[PDB]
RNA sequence: AUAUUGGCGAGAGACCGAUAGCGAACAAGUACAGUGAUGGAAAGAUGAAAAGAACUUUGAAAAGAGAGUGAAAAAGUACGUGAAAUUGUUGAAAGGGAAGGGCAUUUGAUCAGACAUGGUGUUUUGUGCCCUCUGCUCCUUGUGGGUAGGGGAAUCUCGCAU
RNA sequence: CGUGGAGGUCAGUGACGAAGCCUAGACCGUAAGGUCGGGUCGAACGGCCUCUAGUGCAGAUCUUGGUGGUAGUAGCA
């Protein structure tokens, strides 16, 4: 069924949990609405699961049905949500007709979150950032440190500057 | 977020008993075993033990002083498990991950406003 | 078999040094009676240091490098929210570069919003200063038109000397590579053309590798043919990179680790 | 700075260790004629090392030594007046024996300056 | 996948037969492959080694550069192909060893059990 | 063999006389025979673009204005014969700062904004040649038959141009340009006076990101047209382009105005220019303008340069087929060309000459110069004993 | 059919990994000790390749100094990583017949301390997955999905850019 | 809570530096310990659900190896 699915993922092994140091267990299962995993919060143990995700810019509402137990293939079913956040809150709401609350305020959530994840735009249209992250590799940290501690003793600058200062002075006496 | 002011109860380490002294001893805490021990029947002066009253606060267990739980992240996959709880949790990029793969992980937490506990690891300018 | 091979070896390492120099000593008792059987050991027999080894117009003076026309005033700024040792080390610059002015870099301004203002405001060459963490590590020396860019990586900086208000004396070391003297063109233009002879202030730019050493140092002639000198200024280390030939959209050389490879070359 | 010095070493030498450490600091900080002058007067028994005594073996791989780092410092091409053992370091060795490391490095003593108004 | 019971998939056993290999099964484990040009005219994919036959080295330093093979050091596993030699600090050349390998033959040494194993093979000359 | 080698520097033209397997960087290796300055006039009026006519006859193009038709000569000086060059006529003034100082308020970056010449080619045995600049300008500069130069007419485009290709495959057109500036197709009259906007191309849909797809393509490419039942209305014009944003873009008239595809070749949109088009078995397989003679996308290969120090090449369908000297290239590349179809004209900002073999890619010829090279043509590759 | 710590020859392991495992991974039943029967250890790792440091120079020798090979000698036949005890040097601090510890704090030294930059509500425009005209394609129940050719902002914030 | 190995899993981490070692460095856990920064290094390693054991040291006039104070002392006939 569903009940027997849980409990032999709760403990028995969900093989895509992560125990975070805070005792707290989270499903990385694609599809759940909370990053977190709890009783039918997590998409395999629950039958009737939303979720929103984004495939590209499109966020799309995947809804899986237990009638498609049958067939892995086709389970979630998936409808685009306009652009506009006012008119896409509102077509979340009529998918969400008569089911848990749950998944009511939670798809609401999970794509008021993806539309703010939409400042990636934001930091992308005045990025021109004169810094990118550059490696430290630690044979190039010894090459630059090595060869560095190598040319100040074959440098001997004293003596270049004593030989440029007698052979200008005297050329300019 | 905002949170409770994090009481600690106890900020310094529970070292052992003449782990100071000797060098073989190490710092790290075992209980004294022998009856005739000072520190066992917790006489005045000698060191504080760990016990259960020093336990911390439920509410504010495992935060950092930012506010934030800590969590351990390997790649991509798994700093995205935390996109519902910016607030709550901290990106924690894990120490073998290379200076390849961290200019990657970095680029993401900051676009989902993941606040990473240790950036500048491995990445100079 | 380390205990076979640790004997064997010690003993032909002590019979060796033994052999070498009895040769020497004997070395020694011929040069003596003759002087010019050591002439020609010195002929045959080299030193072959890396140095010996080494794997092998006008109208741009004026162009893209400031000459001694004008006074250069030099659009010294620094990488966004950078702390003390940024301003520690524009308080260096501020003295060795002729007509600074810091600026207060305020987040914004890409890159050519500022050309149009060193454009009105009349600049020549814009400097520089970033920091990864609290250590100074690149510093990047671009001409404001045109756009002759250089990039710079300091490894040394440490600090007796307390200097004048006297302006300094240039020289710079061996620049035999064509790249070499186009650095060593940026260093002759940035830096001042006054030199004041008086006050008694060299400022160096050995480049015996491909790293930069530039000190500053004080100058005594005694008549016996020699020249005292006391360190003074910033220790100081730079490496090239980039020249990045447009404000900064091309490149001309930049550095990568497939060199060091060669342990020749020196560009 | 390595470019005003130059530094000999001895290792696995079969000298008393403990009388080693006692003529190396006698010998610590000091101008290097001056230095090479005071092991020829303990020799002697002219002066006596810091209680006192005349250990002529440890004096002996010390001038060596000295010795050989003037000619190492005369090989760079530095002044033999103006020069000073800045650093000098004595360890045991290996053994029963008590052998023992020196290491010593002479350094310039660099005025030379003037000024101007 | 191993079937037969006769071969072993040791490793202990495996890396001691190799090198513990007598000169007449390390002529056969010296094998170098045929460049596409003698691939195609004799039909077989590779051979062992000899002296008198050029050579082209495909990895390491000595990349691209070619020459003809002067000793096969079946001790150290190696060939030794001279014109590819690492010139010392006193002036003298010593030559690189090689592995056959990473090594491709561009023009074979012919003789009359050379052309026998190149028919037994499956080949055409 | 004989290279024309624009210098900037000096601004002038360096003659490479040389073999094949010449090395200037090795002491040991071969040397050239001859290496000859000729013309220097500035670093202020340096040598845009030429075209080579005949064996005694080449046209130039110089940044401060001027169009030049010079006469090359052959005389001896082992047995090698170098050549003279002799500024015959001169048509001056043709650009226009103004137009490129007032639109670029920022459109990217660049202090000076300098107007160069975008292309320098024949219209059709003609006598004729067409001259584009970066203000928008077109001059068609008519050799006459008194062997001097006369501007036919001065015609208008929308700026900012970048390049500018023509269409010479029979089966006159050209299209053209640049900065937030689509490819547009203009037809001229047999006159000379009349040009008309015959079709205009239109931006892909958004990104992921719902911004606007940046546009600035750098070198376009003809192909033969579309076969089938061409489509009434709708024009039949098979071409390809390059943008300065890694995109690889083919268009088909027939289909549409919008390119049917769009590809990007190297990631985080690194700039890219010069469309060259070469054949991996190292043949000709283009007209006299570089113009690719097929009718289907998919035979198409193409060599293309970045900024910061790599030669490309990529198929009809973005696949990256390997780089160009990767060890020998240190500096960018100001200009490559696919010289027979057999070989590889470069030399950019390190200020070396190299010929590279298209089959084999092999570095055959490399000559130090001592300037800036912007333009390379190769007037024969004969050996000389 | 059964036994088998030997021999001959294999195939294996939820075994041990150099103070373990046989005593012995190596000049091991060797070195060595005992009149003798017997007793019986220690000891693995340079590198990818010796490319094992040429040559100048300091010393009768012992070792150094310049210089070089190598990715690295910060890998040198005392050779991978190189812990602690312990030893020297340098720097800082403390010391009138005890130090180290716990609670608290000052002073001195010192390290942390955002490539954080918006959010909202209006207004120019310019684009698109927007309006509109014409379509094409995957499948399951309406509350579907993907994907072309044109036009059009004088309506429209629907989104994104200024 | 930790250690050696086994099954499973994380399409885990890893020459853009695994393991180890330090560190007047930082965080978490009452604690067993866990995590991270810096330095050194050079090739494998870890979390999670389970299995298994030659699994956790301050002592045994412990075993082995190394190193001190004693001491430049007694001493060298």
């Amino acid at each position: 069924s569903d009940e027997i699915v849980w409990q032999v993922i709760n403990q028995s092994f969900c093989s895509h949990r992560i125990k975070a140091p805070n005792g707290q267990n989270f499903c990385r299962n694609e599809y759940n609405v909370t990053g977190l995993c709890t009783r039918q919060s997590c998409p395999l143990a629950n039958s009737k699961y939303a979720t929103v995700k984004c495939d590209n810019g499109k966020l799309y509402l995947y809804m899986k049905t237990p009638e498609r137990a049958h067939t892995p293939a086709k389970l979630w079913e998936r409808i685009k949500l306009s652009k506009n956040y006012t008119k896409a809150l509102q077509q979340i709401d009529e998918h969400l007709l008569h089911w848990s609350k749950f998944f009511r305020h939670k798809c609401k959530q999970r794509f008021t979150k993806l539309t703010q994840v939409m400042i990636t735009e934001r930091r992308l249209a005045l990025r021109e950032e004169e810094r990118h992250y550059v490696g430290v590799a630690p044979k190039v940290k010894r090459r630059e440190q090595n060869r560095e501690r190598k040319a100040l003793v074959a440098a001997k600058i004293e003596k270049a500057i004593e030989k440029e200062l007698m052979d200008r002075l005297k050329s300019g006496a | 977020l905002p949170h409770p002011k994090i009481v600690k109860k106890h900020t310094k380490k529970f070292k052992r008993h003449h782990s100071d002294r000797y060098h073989r001893v190490a710092e790290n805490w075992r209980k004294q075993k022998g009856i005739d021990s000072v520190v066992r029947r917790r006489f005045r002066g000698n060191i504080s033990q760990p016990k259960i009253g020093y336990g911390s606060n439920k509410k504010t267990k495992f935060l950092s002083p930012s506010g934030h739980k800590t969590f351990l992240v390997a790649n991509v996959k798994d700093l995205e498990t935390l996109t519902m709880h910016t607030k709550t949790y901290a990106a924690e990029i894990a120490h073998n991950i290379s200076a390849k793969n961290r200019v990657v992980i970095l680029a993401r937490a900051k676009a989902l406003g993941i606040k990473v506990t240790n950036p500048k690891g491995r990445l100079a300018l | 078999n380390k205990l076979k091979r640790q004997e064997i070896f010690a003993d032909i390492k002590h019979e060796k040094n033994k052999e070498r120099h009895t040769m020497r000593r004997k070395r020694a008792k011929e040069e003596r009676e003759n002087p010019e059987l050591r002439e020609q050991r010195l002929k045959e027999n080299v030193t072959q240091t890396i140095e010996n080894t080494r794997v092998y117009e006008d109208d741009l003076m004026r162009y893209f490098n400031s000459n001694s026309n004008e006074p250069p005033k030099i659009f010294l700024t620094t990488n966004v929210n950078a702390k003390k040792s940024a301003y520690e080390f524009a308080n260096i610059l501020i003295e060795i570069l002729p007509n600074v002015t810091f600026v207060k870099r305020k987040f914004g301004y890409k890159l050519k919003e500022i050309s149009d203002i060193c454009i009105k405001r009349n600049f020549t060459d814009i400097v520089i200063i970033n920091e990864d963490k609290k250590k100074v590590t690149g510093l990047t020396f671009i001409h404001l038109p045109e756009g002759p860019t250089f990039y710079f990586k300091l490894s040394s900086f440490v600090e007796h000397g307390r200097p004048t208000s006297h302006i300094p004396e240039l020289i710079l070391n061996n620049f035999q590579t064509r790249l070499g003297q186009t650095v060593g063109r940026l260093f002759q233009s940035i830096l001042p053309q006054n030199p004041d002879i008086e006050g008694r202030q060299v400022i160096t730019l050995h480049n015996q590798r491909d790293y930069i050493f530039f000190r500053r140092h004080r100058y005594v002639f005694k008549d016996n043919e020699r020249v005292g000198l006391q360190e003074l200024g910033p220790q100081f280390t730079l490496k090239l990179k980039r020249l990045q030939r447009g404000i900064k959209e091309e490149t001309e050389w930049e550095h990568k680790p497939e060199m060091d490879k060669e342990k020749k070359k020196f560009y | 700075n390595p470019a005003k010095s130059a530094s000999a070493r001895g290792s696995y030498l079969r000298v008393s260790f403990k009388n080693t450490r006692e003529t190396a600091q006698a010998i610590n900080g000091w101008e290097l004629t001056k230095a090479q002058k005071y092991l020829e007067q303990v020799l002697d028994h002219q002066r006596a090392i810091p209680k006192a005594r005349w250990p002529a073996k440890s004096v002996k791989f010390v001038q060596g030594l000295l010795q050989n780092a003037a000619a190492n410092a005369e090989a760079k091409g530095l002044d033999a007046t103006k020069l000073y053992v800045s650093h000098i370091q004595v360890n045991q060795a290996p053994k029963e024996s008590s052998p023992s490391h020196i290491e010593l490095v002479v350094t310039e003593k660099e005025e030379a300056v003037a000024k101007a108004a | 996948a191993k079937q037969s019971l006769d071969v072993s998939s040791d490793r202990r056993k495996a890396r001691k037969a190799y090198f513990t290999a007598p000169s007449s099964q390390r002529r056969v484990l010296l094998s170098a492959p045929l460049s596409k040009e003698l691939r195609a005219q004799y039909g077989i994919k590779a051979l062992p080694i000899r002296r008198d036959d050029e050579v082209l080295v495909v990895r390491g330093s000595k990349k691209g550069q070619e020459g003809k093979i002067s000793s096969v050091y079946r001790l150290k596993f190696a060939v030794q192909v001279d014109k590819v030699t690492k010139e010392k600090v006193n002036g003298a050349s010593v030559p690189i060893n090689l592995h056959p390998s990473k090594l491709v033959i561009t023009k074979l040494h012919l003789d009359k059990d050379r052309k026998a194993l190149i028919q037994r093979k499956g080949g055409k000359l | 063999m004989r290279l024309l080698v624009s210098c900037v520097d000096s601004g002038s033209i360096k003659e490479v006389l040389c073999n094949i397997g010449t090395d200037t960087s090795v002491q040991s290796a071969l040397q050239p025979f001859h290496v000859a300055p000729h013309l220097a006039e500035g670093l202020k009026a340096y040598v845009d673009r030429m075209w080579v006519i005949s064996e005694d006859e080449a046209i130039l193009a110089r940044n401060s204005g001027v169009v030049e038709l010079v006469k090359i000569s052959k005389h001896l000086k082992p047995k090698f014969d170098i050549s003279e060059f002799e500024i015959t006529s001169s048509v001056s003034d043709l650009f226009d700062d103004a137009k490129l100082e007032s639109l670029s308020s920022k459109s990217v970056k660049r202090t000076k904004l300098v107007d160069g010449f975008v292309t320098l080619c024949p219209i059709k045995s003609n006598n004729t040649f067409v001259a584009a600049t970066k203000s928008g300008l077109l001059h068609i500069i008519k050799k006459g038959e008194d062997k001097k130069l006369i501007k036919l007419a001065s015609l208008g485009l929308k700026a900012p141009v970048e390049f500018l290709q023509l269409y010479d495959l029979e089966d006159y057109i050209f299209a053209y340009g640049g900065e937030e500036n689509l490819i547009k197709l203009v037809e001229i009259d047999s006159s000379f006076q009349s040009l008309k906007q015959i079709w205009e191309a239109k931006n892909v849909k958004n990104d992921r990101l719902d911004m606007r797809v940046p546009v600035w393509p750098m070198a376009l490419r003809f192909l033969e047209p579309s076969p089938g039942k061409t489509e009434k209305g709708k024009l039949n014009y098979q071409f390809a382009a390059i943008t300065r944003w890694s995109h690889l873009t083919k268009y088909s008239t027939q289909h549409g105005r919008k390119p049917f595809a769009q590809i990007d070749l190297l990631p985080n949109r690194e700039p890219l220019s010069q469309m060259e088009v070469f054949d991996a078995k190292g043949e000709n397989v283009v007209s006299s303008l570089g113009n690719f003679q097929s009718e289907t996308f998919n035979e198409l290969n193409v060599i293309t340069t970045d900024y910061k120090k790599n030669v490309f090449k990529f198929d009809g369908n973005g696949r990256m087929l390997g780089k160009v000297g990767r060890d020998d290239i240190t500096g960018s590349s100001t200009y490559i060309h696919v010289h027979d179809g057999k070989y590889l004209l470069q030399g950019g900002l390190d200020r070396y000459v190299r010929i590279f073999d298209i089959k084999t890619n092999k570095m055959l010829v490399k000559v130090y110069v001592g300037s800036r090279i912007n333009f390379i043509v190769m007037l024969d590759d004969v050996e000389i004993e």
